[PDB]
This record gives C-alpha cells, structure tokens and sequence, in this order.
C-alpha cells in the first residue's frame, strides 16, 4: 500500500541525510515531520506509527535546534537567559520521551533503548545547559556526578544492545568511560557538548503493531447545557464517560485531572470498577468525580481532562472539556 | 461605545426602506474592525440574521457579502444555534435565488457549522436542482463543506463522481464540480478513490479547459494527501514532456512549481532529470523559463543535495545562464549560484567562476536598460551576488570588483541596487570596505553635482556603503559629503536619512553636523525636539571617541561631557515625546546608555579609591581589609547586575523590534554582564570563578562591524580577567587596571543606534477587555474574565509572530500580590478569552493587575501587553456582619 | 527642611557642575525636590534654545501623567510664595524664559521661528496645565511675541497658528488697549497675508465662522487640537473675543470675500490632516452664508472633489450634502453644469477614481433630494435644473459601483452611501 | 507569474512599511 512506502521511504530520506549543513538537516525534518503529521491524521492505522516517528523525529529536531542555539552561545558569564530556549528544548525532548514510553502500545526493547538513549542525550544536554550558567562547583560535580550514574545504569541496563548503538552518543560516552569518571567538570562539560554534536541519529526500528493510546471525553459535551448551581462549600458529582484507545494497563496509569479557574489543580485515581472493557484496545470509564469550591460570583467554567500517569510523574493525552458551575450559596 | 454604535446600525435595518437597510448592513464590517469582542459580534450577527430571515434578496446578497468580509470574527458568534436556524430557514422558500443566497451562506459559515446534517441534506438536495444558481451555490457550498467536515465529503463524493461523469451535465457545470475532488483528502481511501477518478477524467474528458481543472485539483489533492505526491510529479512530468498545448503544459509547470514550494523534499533524481530534460528540448522560451522557476525555486531547497558531475542540471544552468532572454538567464545563473553555494563538493568548482562571470554579463545586461522586468533581473542578480558572497568569501573581492567597475557604467536605479549589494557584502565582510571607497567616493562626487530627483536615493544608498565601508571614522571623505550636502541639497529628507546612517554606523561627529543642519527646517516643534535631541546624542557619542587607552583621567573627563551631551538630548527628546508617538523605546534606550555611563564613572572613581587608603583598625584584621573600596565594588557589581536586568527588560519589551535591534541590545546587556562578571572574579569571589571562558561560538558570524567590535572586546577582557585570576590580592592596582582598561575598550567602539530607534514597522498590541470601584462580597469569590484581541499594523508578522498569550493576574490590597496566577491561552483568530478566580477572604481594598504577555513561535516570552488596572472594593456581607455582630454581642 | 536640603545639594552641584544634570535626572526620577531640578538646569544655563525650555516642556508634555501633575502643584504651589521675589526658583526660571523671550524677539527670522514656536508651547503648558498666572512683563512680551511676522514658510504657519491658539485660550493676558490695537492690527496683517501655501488661514477663517455661529465648543476643541494639549478656557474671556473679532475685524461679507477665493487642497484624502479649506465652505454651507451674500463656489466644490485621493477625507460627504441642501433652499448655489461633469466620465484627464465616486454620489444624491424637495420650487423648472437623461445615460454607475465595492474600506462611508441610493432610486440595477 | 526579492534585507530605504512619525518627518522636511 502507498502509506507504509512513503513512511518508509520518508524515514529513510531523514536517515540517510544525515551529512547535511545543521540548517539543511533542520528544514529536512521539519518537512518530514510534518509530512508524517499529515499521514496520521490520514490514515488511522498507520497514525500511531506516524506520530511515533514523528516524536522521535521531533526530539532529534529539538536536540540539534539547541545545539545550534549552543553555538550561537557564548562564553558563561554573557549567557543571557531571556534569548535562550535550550533548556526549553531539553525539557521538551524529556516529556517527548516519555510520550514515547508510555503513551504508545507496541513498543517493543529495540524502541525502548532508542528512547532511554534519546533521553540520555536530553540529560546530557540539560547538563550542559546548565552549566553555562551555574557558578557553584559543588552543584556542578553533583549533576555531573548524577549524570554519569545515570550512564552507568543505561549502560547496565541495555548491555546486550550496544552493538546495535554503533557512533552514539552513549557508545563513544562508554570507550571513554574512566577519563570521564576521573576528570574535572568543566573539562566534562567540554567533551559532553563536543560528543554530542559528533553523536549519530540512531535508527528508529519500526514495530509490527503500534497505536497511539488516545481517550475521548463524551458525557459533559459542549457548554451549551446550563451551570451547575446550588454548589457553594458542599459538593456536585459531574458523571465522566470516556473511551480509551489501545491502553493496556489503564487502572494503574489513567488519571482525571480537575483544574479550577484558580491554580488548584485536583488529580484523581478511578478504582478499577469504574473502567469496563467492552472490546480489546477499547475501554469505557464511567465514574463520578466531585467537585467543591466556595462561592463564585458568576458561572466560570472548570477543565476537566484524563492524563496518564508513569512511573512519578504525569502526561496529558485527552483532550481538554470544560463545564459551567454556578456554586451560589443559601 | 459599542453598543450604542450597534443601536445607531439597528435603527437603520429597523427603518423598512432598503436602502437605509443595505447600508447600514455593509457598514457592519468596520463595527467588527472597531470592536472586535464577541458580545457585539454575537449581537450584530443575530440582528443580521434575523434581517436575513425577513429581507428581500438583494438584503440577503448584502448579508452574505458581510459573512464572506467578516470570516474571522463569525468564530466569535458563540450562539450558534439560534443564529443558523434563522439563517437556515430561507432554504425553504419556493424561491431559487433566496434558496441560492442561503447556500452560499452556509458555505461561507461551513468552518462553525460542519457536521450539520440538515445543513447536508440542503446541499444535496440543492446539487440536483434544476434552477443553475441554486446549482452553482451548491457546488460552492459543497466544496466549503468538503473542505471542513469529513462526513460531508465521503458521503458527497460518490454523487459529485455522478455528476460530473452524467452524459447529461453540461461542460461548463462539470468544470465547476471537478474542485470540489480537491477536499477528498480526509481519508487515505477516500484520496485514493479521488485519484482514481480524476485519472478517469484526464483519459476521458482531454478538453484544454477539463484537463487543466483535473490536472490543477489532482496537484492540490496530492499536495493535500502528500502520498501519491510523487507519482502525481511523475504525471505532471508526463504530461509536460508529451502533452503538446502550450497551456496544458505552463499548467503542468505552475503545478511543479507549486509542489516544487510545498514538498521539496518528495523529488526523486529521476524527477529533477526529466525536467532538466524537459527544459534541455523544448523550443519555446516561455515554457523554458517555467521549467527553469521550478528548477530554481527547488536549487534553493534541500532537493539539490538530494540530485547529487557534470550531471543534466548543471548543463542547463550552464546553458541557460547565457541565453538571450534576461529571465532566462536569471533563473540558470540563480541555479548556478544555488550549487555553488550549497554543495561544498570539489568536483564543481570549475562553475564557481561560470556563476561569478554570468552575475557579471547579467549586470552588464541589466544596468542599462531600466525597465521593470529587467529591474527584477536586476534584483535577482543582486541577490545571487550577495548569496555567493556568504557562501565563498574568497569570491568576495571579484563580486566587489565588478560592482565597482559596473557603477561607474549604469542607470540611477540600477546604481542603487548596486549599492544595496555593496552595502550587503560590506555589512558582512568588512575587509572589502577599504578596496570599494575610492570608487564610491568619486562617484559620489559626480553624482551630487547634478542630483535633481532621482538622485536623492542614490545619494542615500551611496553615503550607505560610505558610511558602512568604513571600517574607521572619515576625514575627507567626510569633508567631501558635508561640501555635497550644504552645496546643493535643500532636500531635508536626504540628509536625515544620511545623517541616521552615520549614526546606524557609528559616524556621530557626521551625524552630528547634520543634524545641527536640519534645525530650522522642520515646522513642528515636536520633530524640532527630536532632531536636537538627536544632534546631542551624536555629540555625546561623539565626545568619547577621544579616549586614550589608559589615560583614565581623560576617561572621566569625556565621560562627564558626554553624560552632559546626553542629559541635554534626554531632555530633548522627553520634550518630543507625544500622544501616539511615545519615543518610549527611545526614551528607554537613551537612558541606559545614560545609566552604565555614570555606572561607568562611578566605576573609574572606584579605580581612583585604592588610592584613599584603608583605615588600620580594620587592616589589623579578607575581603574588608580592603576598606571602602570593597563594598564600593559591591555597589558596583550589583549596579551592573541591575543594568543588565533592564536591558534585558528592554529587550523583551521590544516584541515589534527587528532583528539587528535587539541583538544591539544584547550586546549592551553583554557588556553589563562582563564588567559584573570582572569586578566579581577580581574583587568579591575569586575562588568561585567557575569555568574557563570556553566560547562555543569561537568565531562567531557577525552580522555587523559594530557586533564584532564588541565579540572581540569581551573576548580580550575576559582574556584578560582569566590571566589575572587569582596572581593577586583583591587590593590590587592590577584588578583596578583591567577593569578601568575594560571600561576604555567598551567605550571606544562607538554606539549604533538602530533601526527600531527611527523606524517602527510591526506596531503590534493588545486590546484586554475585561469584565469588571467595584464591589465585591467577601465570601463570593469574584469571577473575573478577560478577553483581549492583538492588533496590528500593516503586515503583522514582519519579524515575529505570537504564539500564545500569557495573562498574569495579581492582586495588591491597600491602594501585596496575593492573587497570583497565570494562564498561557492561544489566541485563534487574533482573540483570545479567559476566565480568573480571584480570592478576596481578605476584606478591605483591593487593586488587580492584568498583564499580557506574548510567547512566540520559538517559545522567546516578550512582554508587550498593557498591564491595566483596575481597583476592587470587597466587603464583608450584610448576612455574615450581622451573624457574626448577635453571636459577638 | 527641604530649603536646606535643596541648598546642600546646590553646594554639592556647584562643586561637581559635571554631575549637575545627573542630579536633576535623580529628582525627575524619585519624583520629588523640582525646584533642586529648576536651580540646577539654570545654574547649568549659567546654542540650540536651552535646556530650561526643553526640560521644562518635557516635564509637562512628557506621557509620564504622574511628573505632569508633580510639576503642575510645584508651579501652583511656588506662584503663591509672596507673588515676587527671588526667594523661590519659580521666578528665576520665569525670568530666564522671559530673557529667551527678549532673545528671540525682533521680522521674525527663519532660524528663530521654530524656538519662538517651542517657547510658545511650553507657555501655554505652563498656563494651561500648570496653572501659571503671568506677569504683566510676561504678558506684554508674550504678546510682542505672538504678534510677529515669520517669514511665510511651514515653521512661520506653525508659528502663526500656535500665537492665535494662544490669543484665543489665554485671552485674559491682553488686558489693556494698546495691545488690543497691536493684536487687531496683527490680525489684519495676517488676513492680508496669504502667501503662506509654503493651513493658517483655514484657522482663521474657520474661527470667525465659529464666533458668528456662536460655536464656541469648536473655538475650544480647535484650540486644543493646534496647541495640543487639554484647556479649560473660560469662555467668557472668549465672548469678549467673539465681540472684538466680529464687530471689528470679520463681518460676513469679509468672511465670504475672503472663503470663496481659498485654494483647493491637491491630493486631498484623509492622510494629510489639520484643518482645511474644506472645513471653512462645509462651516459656511451649514451656516447658510453665500444666499445671503450671492456669490459662486460650485467651481469651487468641482474642482475640489477633482483633487481627491483614495483615503477618503472624512469631510467630502457631508460637504456634498450641505451643497446639494444649499442648492434647494432659497438665490441659491448654482449645480455643476452638464458638460462639467461629462469630463469626469469621458473616459471609461484621466480623473481619480474617487473623484469619479464623488461626483456619482452628489448626482445621485441630487436626483433624490430634487425627488424630496419639489415643494420649494418657485420658478421654472429650468431653476433647480433636474439633469438631462441623456447624461444620466452616460453614467456608467454599475461599473463605479462595482469600483467602489472593491475599495470599500479605503472610501469611509462613500460605498455604503452610493449602495442606498442604488437599492432607493435604481432597483433595476439591484436584481 | 512573478515573486519579489531584496538585495539587501536590512536595508532601511524600503517602503514595505511607512509610519507616521517618518511620514509627517519627510512631509515636513523634503523639498
């Protein structure tokens, strides 16, 4: 069929362009990127493959975007904050990770230690990131210090997939393993930074099967029905019926995020019992998530959104709804 | 006010006669330019409406012309329902023009109604009407809703396919169908049953008119697809090569160049060399120069590198770079430099002189000619020239060459594009300014004796690479300008623009000439405050170009009269300052350079401290045996840190800044951040130095003699703040020395003032409507929403565009910030709208800020917004006074 | 307490002059002492036309409201320190400015006009906004100020409208009869004067219509509007005004004389700004003054609506409306003639198209106020002269319609207007 | 069928953008 060739040939044009100018490659996958945005919103079947490539091709984009920026940098005590989205790239390239992991069903290791390697970059980067602009040695040997643990670990890990990581980032990382244990941090910074601008885009090996893990709020609907009154101190009980696509383990990870027009934010934890599996890959939650908040003076409305969670830490995946309350007092 | 503007609209549709009515229904569109919020929005759409529902035909036509002007803000009507049902209830009527009015409006409002089934249902009843206007708006209304809703697509494509092969459907109504095909993008299958359908109508339907409509919506499904893209490039390639209509041919060209803009990368080597093969045999230029658009428009992408010897391309370009047609001729030597530039690859060198000398005939081709067209060739050229001069600096000196012996030999405007690029190519390679003045100079001279109209801009481009081939100050040449302005040009505006140059480059002592002429020319006193204001500056900058490298005496001595220059200018341009020309950015800029001048004094002072000696008491015992000079360094270093903040403030208040402004700003804030960064590492924390000043950048691409000027300052102070680390004692005469040497190096490159300064082009804003000496009880927690609409000017992204918008909320009571909260929205059509919580458990008086803030494209926050005010009075209810007053008493 | 302070950092100035202007910067910005900010840029004065002028005029005309205000109560407050004396800085600044005065006083020269304007805006700050009382030196040299000749250039009608801005706001400051005669005297020096094409007139006449229609809010909003700044005026001092300047200097026929030969703005749009010749025959043809007087301008109203330019003048409608009502009350303006307007349309002088539109619009609009008013006929029916079919026959008015359509934003309310009257008159050309 | 480009891309002589403040400066200023 034509959409597995031109995904197939899309992803080897990426890989094998990989001797271009920085602004070249960027352009390049930023045009691949959204050609396989394009083709998830397409085809359904091939919509989780497209956006898992498409991840990966973003976090790669973000990570040689900051290694750019990298160059642009100067010297530590002129680095100005402001102009500066490095970090921003790195804790981008974080939370794509682990939308990666976690938020696609199918991932078999081979995918897995692509994207703990991806990860190790990302750290890498936020690493160097912050060490343009820190002047205290004593955080800089801890991050250091955490860093190379956390190389250790991967390297401990995925021991039996190193030769499959041939010119990574973590295979040149491990030749020169006791130089780096033993060197000052500065001198660590230096070589990380150079390694990674020598590092090699590794291959992303495609799964068999793989769908992206999606839910569709569908009981509050629009906000077309009128508030929820006589709310004030007590509570009111909104009614949530959702369907969630291809999660395997749903209890243990889905979550019900509440957000309140104030900065409160309520997480939520439905037992078990509220999810039922009508089909395979297609769960049905229904359940009751209660909400209070003092007095209002007009009918704001509260977002409610499912969020997955992974272990801590948590990832948006549905789409955001909202509902008017109207919590008048008596 | 809004609304009593919408009532003074509502009288006249309420009048009865159709005039008054008509006109008050197209005067609507510039209410919603006027108040842009979807509560008159809302109200004006449903008062259309209902006039809609009740009106003639032409009140409709007039109703559905407003819908089409006003497709932006009809997101904003939020009372949909009530709103489309009295619209939807002309669909009805026994007439076909009302029944055609009304599609074509649903078509128009298809983006908020799609997967309206009734709305459906009309279209498809409609489509087979037997009334062709009811039939055209429905076609027009399908394809609206094609584009917007999946559902109406798959279930319209089968019945579309119908009509347009029925024996019964006239020609012109079929080419009125095949667009609709366009939009069946929606599903893979769906696309490919599309493909197949069109494929049916090229083999079936070969009408030049039929082909043309297939082969234009084939190209867009594809692009629309992007999966059958490369085989609908191999049939666009086919039917280019073979098909022998020279329309269906320029079709097949516009449709490769299109796809060739869109999808650059999905080009195979067989695609490129079939159209090179294609642009090698025709015999028709027309043709050729469309194939050679497509070929350069994709040189200029990644799909060259993808194309690779002396290959079919290079052949054309070669070939084409010296064909008598000038487009021709343009488009092959644009390919050439392309190649040159972006393929490093030593096998094609021997086309890097081919590039350098067809550049050389184009100019020699287009200088005299001054003709549009060949003004655009011109322009082209120019461009190439400045592209190859990037890319391989060591053509550099050839490219000035030839522009040089060129000006000498060209018309007025052609000597201004010239001078554009030599300004270009100086701008980035300044070594080159030094070879190009003797040319500049004498033309310059024989210019200016007979400048009478057109003369003007090249006497502005001209003093431009003066003024920028200059590496140093000027003085003769800048005699000979002076002697060429004051003996001729009355021309005011001339020698503004000169005399901002110079100021632009750094030539204050120029500028400041000739600003002091342009004093009593002006007739507002406004533009007379401002013109004096800048006179001063550039006298200001003018005085420290007199600084000696380690005289600090004469340091303080020209820093004292330019802080004088500047507090004069200051106040000059605070009295230019006006209602909707606020100078704030000038004001702002001028008073940091004021500031981290006296912060530069103060600095020398504290050099001359050490030799005020420490008391003994304290000497008798680190850092406070040095005695006064310590915490003076201390003040000093967090003056400093200050004055880098509010640069940086500056900056990130500067979102409608171009470029080249804000990295100026930078380079201030930079300097800032180096003297911090040396009195602390030679005064207050030695031990805590950090790293070495390993500069990532190395040689870093500047864009600017002044840029690299500052690179190469900070980098010898940083040297030598490194070599000084610990080898001394912070009591120092040495720690002293750097810093005072530091102070002089910064102060002896002259100051650019840039474009922003003068010109302001984006001029982008917020609007913030908000909800609101307002009362507030003290339980009910006030529910507070803010809407706001970014405005412009002119074109609104020239240099950044806003991603989101971020709305801090802050509550100070007694008019302290306890009411802090944020939200990133993003604004869709130019609106954006929120809801705020805001806790008043505390009774008394209470002041909330709201500021807008700008998260663009690239996730930079800029602070833009208005941070309006307004003051609210919570008081305690009546219910809980009184409760908790009987249970107290 | 603050006299000792002030005088402590005057010491400490006096011995650092370097430092001078950086103090005053200090008090501007902690926003309190204006007086040390007064002294210190006058011992610092101690060419251009000087720092007290420039600091002064930014203090009040600067957008920061907060130093406005500040400076405004230090002006009120310092006026009321014994009304004289050298004890306050108030009036060693006032001094100094009057001395700037006398230094720019004479034929006002080219290089003084534009700081005789500047002066003069930071006076009527002062005594608008700041609440200054002048002296009777201040008001006499004011006066000679005001009432010399700059030599006819841009910065001299600048000049010239600022000085009659001034005369009109702060009327009370003449006081006495012999500047009555040298301001008259001025004023018709000025009226004689009309080189000045390089908007002063405008003015003039302009206020003279106001002060015979008895429209004083537009004598104020005018005032406002030239000097740029917000004044309360008391217009009592301004019905003296009304009575000196209409009984002696502008009767209506002088008014008339002097309105109908005023040139046609070229190129007229709603860019170029200010008050304009428009202005004055839109004032006159409200006020009905020319059936009066029996005297032409539909020479004048056609050859203005030939020299338009798209972004339409804001005034062009209404002005055609109050002709065409002029042309149907009695005797009467006269219609353009028929060969007159068949050269806008005898292409198809290559005319502008909003000259075309224009001229569209007032024959529609005549055709349906001629349909309104047959009631005030009284003549023949060659009087009113209803046009000829056959030239409404070679008006291409689809086709200007269409035009304007496609520049609706550019034309105000011109298509909106040109759409009534096709849906009233024309519903053959609405199907 | 044609696409503009500029020699030189800070070049401050263009008139893509006009303001007011320049505007009323040049109208005011040039003979």
């Amino acid at each position: 069929d034509p959409s597995q060739q031109f995904l197939q040939q899309s992803l080897e044009r990426v890989y094998s362009l990989q001797h271009l100018d920085p602004q070249g490659a960027q352009e390049l996958l930023e045009f691949t990127i959204r050609d396989l945005q394009r083709l998830g919103e397409l085809q359904s079947e091939l919509a989780g493959v497209a956006d898992f490539s498409a991840t990966y091709l973003r976090c790669q984009l973000l990570l040689i975007k900051a290694l750019q920026e990298k160059l642009w940098n100067v010297a530590a005590p002129l680095y100005l904050k402001q102009s500066d989205l490095a970090s921003a790239a790195a804790k981008q390239i974080m939370e794509e990770t682990y939308k990666m992991e976690f938020m696609y069903s199918g991932v078999e290791n081979k995918q897995v230690v692509i994207i703990h390697h991806m990860r190790l970059q990302a750290k890498a980067l936020q690493l160097i990131v912050t060490a343009r602009t820190t002047r205290g040695l004593d955080p800089l040997f801890g991050m250091c210090e955490k860093f190379l643990q956390e190389v250790d670990f991967f390297q401990r890990y995925f021991i039996a997939d190193l030769p499959h990581l041939q010119d990574s980032f973590v295979d040149k990382l491990l030749d020169l393993m006791p130089r780096l244990m033993t060197s000052k941090p500065a001198e660590v910074v230096k070589i990380l930074q150079t390694m990674l601008r020598q590092s090699a885009f590794l291959h992303l090996p495609l799964p068999e099967q793989i769908h992206k893990a999606s839910a569709t709020i569908i009981e509050p609907a629009g906000e077309s029905d009128n508030p929820l009154r006589f709310t004030s101190g007590l509570v009111v009980a909104l009614d949530v019926d959702a369907t969630l696509e291809h999660v395997q383990d749903p209890q243990n990870t889905v979550k019900v995020q509440v957000l309140y027009p104030d900065g409160q934010a309520q997480m939520i934890h439905p037992k078990p019992a509220d999810f039922r599996n009508p089909g395979p890959g297609r769960h049905r939650l229904i359940t009751q998530v209660y909400l209070s908040h003092t007095a209002w003076t007009e009918a704001c409305q509260v977002e409610v959104r499912l969020l997955l969670a992974y272990n801590e830490g948590t990832i948006p995946f549905s789409k955001p709804v909202k509902v008017y309350i109207m919590p008048k007092p008596a | 006010d809004a609304n009593s503007a919408l009532m003074e609209l509502d009288k006249g549709l309420r009048s009865g006669k159709l005039g008054e009515q008509c006109e008050a229904v197209v005067r609507f569109p510039r209410l919603f330019q006027k108040y842009p919020f979807p509560i008159l929005i809302n109200s004006a759409f449903l008062k259309l409406a209902d006039v809609f529902r009740v009106g003639n035909n032409f009140l409709r036509l007039c109703v559905l012309k407003v819908t089409q002007q006003s497709e932006k803000h009809l997101e904003k009507i939020l009372n949909v329902d009530e709103f489309v049902k009295r619209i939807f209830s002309v669909i009805h009527s026994n007439d076909p023009v009302a029944r055609a009015i009304t599609l074509r409006m649903l078509g128009s409002l298809a983006s908020i109604i799609p997967e309206r089934k009734n709305a459906h249902h009309s279209i498809r009843q409609s489509l087979d009407s037997h009334d062709n206007v009811e039939v055209e708006a429905a076609v027009f209304a399908a394809a609206n809703f094609s584009a917007q809703s999946k559902d109406f697509a798959v279930g319209i494509c089968n019945k579309i396919s119908e009509m347009i092969q029925g024996l019964a459907t006239p020609v012109d109504l079929k080419l009125k169908l095949i667009p609709i095909l366009q939009h069946m993008h929606h599903d893979a299958i769906l696309a490919s049953s599309a493909r197949q359908l069109l494929q049916q109508l090229v083999t079936s339907y070969p009408s030049t008119k039929m082909v043309i409509v297939s082969l234009h919506t084939f190209t867009l499904l594809a692009a629309s697809s992007l999966v059958d893209t490369p085989k609908q490039i191999q049939l666009l390639l086919q039917y280019l090569k073979n098909d022998p209509r020279k329309a269906v041919k320029r079709l097949a060209i516009q449709d490769l160049k299109l796809l060739a803009n869109k999808t650059p990368h999905t080009w195979s080597r067989e695609n490129i060399q079939a159209l090179c093969e294609c642009a090698l045999q025709t015999p028709y230029d027309s043709l050729k120069l469309g194939m050679l658009s497509v070929l350069s428009t994709l040189s200029g992408t990644i799909a060259i590198k993808h194309y690779f010897r002396s290959s079919d391309l290079v052949k054309l370009a070669q070939e084409c770079c010296y064909h008598n047609n000038r487009g021709i001729a343009a488009h092959g030597v644009r390919v050439l430099t392309n190649i040159t530039v972006s393929c490093q690859e030593k096998d094609l060198l021997a086309l890097e002189q081919d590039a350098v000398f067809g550049l050389e005939s184009l100019l020699v081709l287009c200088s005299q000619d001054d003709s549009p067209g060949a003004q655009a060739t011109l322009k082209i050229a120019l461009n190439c020239m400045v592209k190859l001069a990037k890319g391989r600096p060591h053509l550099s000196q050839s490219v000035v060459e030839t522009l040089l012996t060129q000006l000498h030999s060209a018309q007025d405007a052609a000597r201004i594009l010239m001078c554009h690029c030599l300004a270009a190519i100086a701008m980035q390679l300044p070594v080159l300014g030094d070879g190009m003045l003797g040319d500049l100079m004498e033309l310059y001279k024989v210019i200016g004796r007979s400048a009478t109209d057109k003369q003007q801009e090249l006497l502005v481009s001209l003093a431009t690479v003066i003024f920028v081939a200059s590496q140093k100050a000027l003085s003769v040449e800048s005699k000979a300008v002076i002697k060429q302005q004051l003996e001729s040009v009355s021309n005011g505006w001339t020698v503004y623009r000169i005399a901002r140059q110079a100021s632009r480059m750094g030539n204050h002592d120029m500028a400041k000439e000739l600003y002091q002429s342009l004093l009593t020319q002006v007739a507002s006193e406004h533009f007379y405050f401002w013109l004096n204001s800048l006179k001063e500056f550039s006298h200001a900058e003018q005085c420290l170009t007199g600084l000696q490298e380690e005289n600090y005496s004469s340091a303080l001595s020209c820093i004292a009269e330019s802080l004088k220059f500047y507090h004069k200018g200051i106040a000059s341009l605070t009295a230019a300052s006006t209602p909707l020309n606020p100078l704030s950015f000038q004001c702002e800029f001028v008073k940091l350079r004021i500031d981290l001048l006296q912060a530069f004094s103060q600095l020398i002072c504290t050099c001359n401290s050490l030799k005020t000696s420490p008391p003994p008491a304290i000497a008798t015992t680190d850092l406070q045996r040095c005695g006064r000079i310590s915490n003076q360094m201390k003040q000093s270093m967090e003056e400093f840190r200050s004055l880098a903040s509010r640069y940086g403030d500056l900056y990130q208040a500067s979102f409608d800044a171009d470029s080249a402004t804000l990295r100026n700003v930078e380079l201030q804030q930079q300097s800032c951040l180096l003297i911090s960064h040396a009195i602390e590492a030679l005064i207050l924390d030695p031990e805590s130095a950090s790293f070495q000043e390993y500069g990532s950048t190395g040689t870093a691409h500047a864009d600017s003699e002044y840029e690299r000027r500052m690179m190469s300052v900070y980098n010898h102070v940083l040297e030598e703040v490194e070599s000084l680390n610990r080898k001394y004692t912070p009591v120092s005469y040495m720690h002293t020395a750097c810093l005072c040497n530091a102070i002089i190096a910064l102060l002896k490159v002259p100051l650019s003032f840039q474009r922003y300064f003068f010109q302001k082009l984006q001029s982008t804003s917020i609007k913030l409507a908000l909800s609101p000496p307002i009362a507030v009880q003290n339980n009910q927690q006030l529910a507070l929403k803010v809407e706001g609409v970014v405005q412009h000017g002119s074109k609104p992204g020239l240099f950044r565009k806003i991603q989101s918008v971020c709305l801090n909320v802050s509550s100070t009571l007694q008019s302290n910030m306890t009411n802090e909260m944020e939200q990133r929205v993003e604004p869709h059509n130019d609106y954006f709208s929120t809801q705020f919580l805001l806790n008043f458990a505390i009774l008394g008086t209470h002041n909330i800020t709201v500021e807008s803030s700008v998260k663009d494209a690239n996730g930079i926050v800029w602070k833009t917004g208005p941070r309006t005010t307004i003051f609210v009075k919570s008081l305690e209810d009546p219910y809980s006074q009184q409760i908790r007053l009987q249970q107290q008493q | 307490g603050g006299r000792r302070r002030t005088d402590a950092l005057r010491f400490l100035c006096k011995m650092n002059p370097s430092q001078a202007l950086k103090v005053r910067g200090m008090v501007v910005e902690e926003c309190h002492l204006p007086g040390l900010g007064v002294a210190l840029t006058l011992d610092h004065t101690k060419d251009g036309v000087s720092d007290l002028v420039c600091f002064v005029s930014g203090l009040l005309l600067g957008t920061n409201a907060k130093v406005r205000t500040w400076f405004g109560t230090f002006i009120r407050n310092g006026q009321q320190r014994k009304r004289e004396t050298s004890s306050s800085v108030l009036w060693q600044m006032r001094r100094q400015l009057l001395l700037e005065l006398m230094g720019i006083l004479p034929g006002l020269k080219e290089e003084h006009v534009v700081k005789a304007s500047a002066l003069l805006r930071l006076y009527c700050a002062l005594m608008g906004i700041a609440g200054l009382k002048p002296t009777e030196e201040e008001a006499e040299q004011l006066l000679q100020l005001m009432t010399s000749r700059p030599p006819a250039t841009p910065a001299g009608v600048r000049f010239v409208s600022l000085s009659f801005c001034m005369l009109l706001a702060f009327s009370t400051l003449v006081s006495t009869p012999e500047q009555e005669q040298l301001m008259v005297v001025w004023l018709s020096w000025m009226i004689k004067e009309e080189a000045y094409f390089e908007s002063f007139g405008e003015m003039l006449l302009l206020v003279a219509m106001y002060f015979h229609s008895n429209q004083l809010s537009a004598i104020i909003d005018l005032v406002c509007s030239t000097l740029g700044m917000k004044i309360v005026i008391k217009p009592s001092s301004l019905s003296r005004m009304k009575t000196i300047f209409t009984q002696e200097i502008f009767t209506e026929q002088v008014v008339t004389a002097h309105a109908v030969r005023v040139p046609v703005t070229s190129n007229l749009s709603a860019n170029i700004t200010g008050f304009l010749p428009i202005h004055c025959i839109y004032q006159l043809l409200r006020s009905r003054s020319f059936t009066k007087h029996k005297v032409s301008i539909k020479d004048w109203i056609y050859r203005q609506l030939c020299e338009t330019s798209t972004p339409l003048h804001p005034q062009l409608l209404p002005l055609i409306d109050v002709y065409i009502n002029s042309i149907l009350t009695p005797a009467t303006n006269q219609p353009v003639t028929e060969q007159e307007i068949l050269n806008i349309f005898q292409g198809v002088q290559r005319f502008s198209i909003t000259a075309q539109l224009l001229v569209l619009y007032y024959i529609l609009s005549y055709e349906e106020a001629l349909l309104a008013n047959t009631k005030t006929l009284a003549a023949m029916q060659r009087k009113p002269k209803s046009y000829s079919s056959s030239l409404m026959d070679q008006i291409p008015i689809k086709f200007l319609i269409r035009q304007a359509q496609g520049l609706q934003q550019e034309l105000g309310g011109l298509h909106s207007a040109l759409l009534r009257l096709l849906a009233t008159n024309y519903p053959h050309l609405c199907i | 069928a044609a696409a503009d480009v500029s020699v030189w891309e800070e070049n401050w002589e263009d008139d893509i953008v006009q303001d007011d403040f320049n505007q009323q400066l040049r109208l005011e200023m040039e003979r």
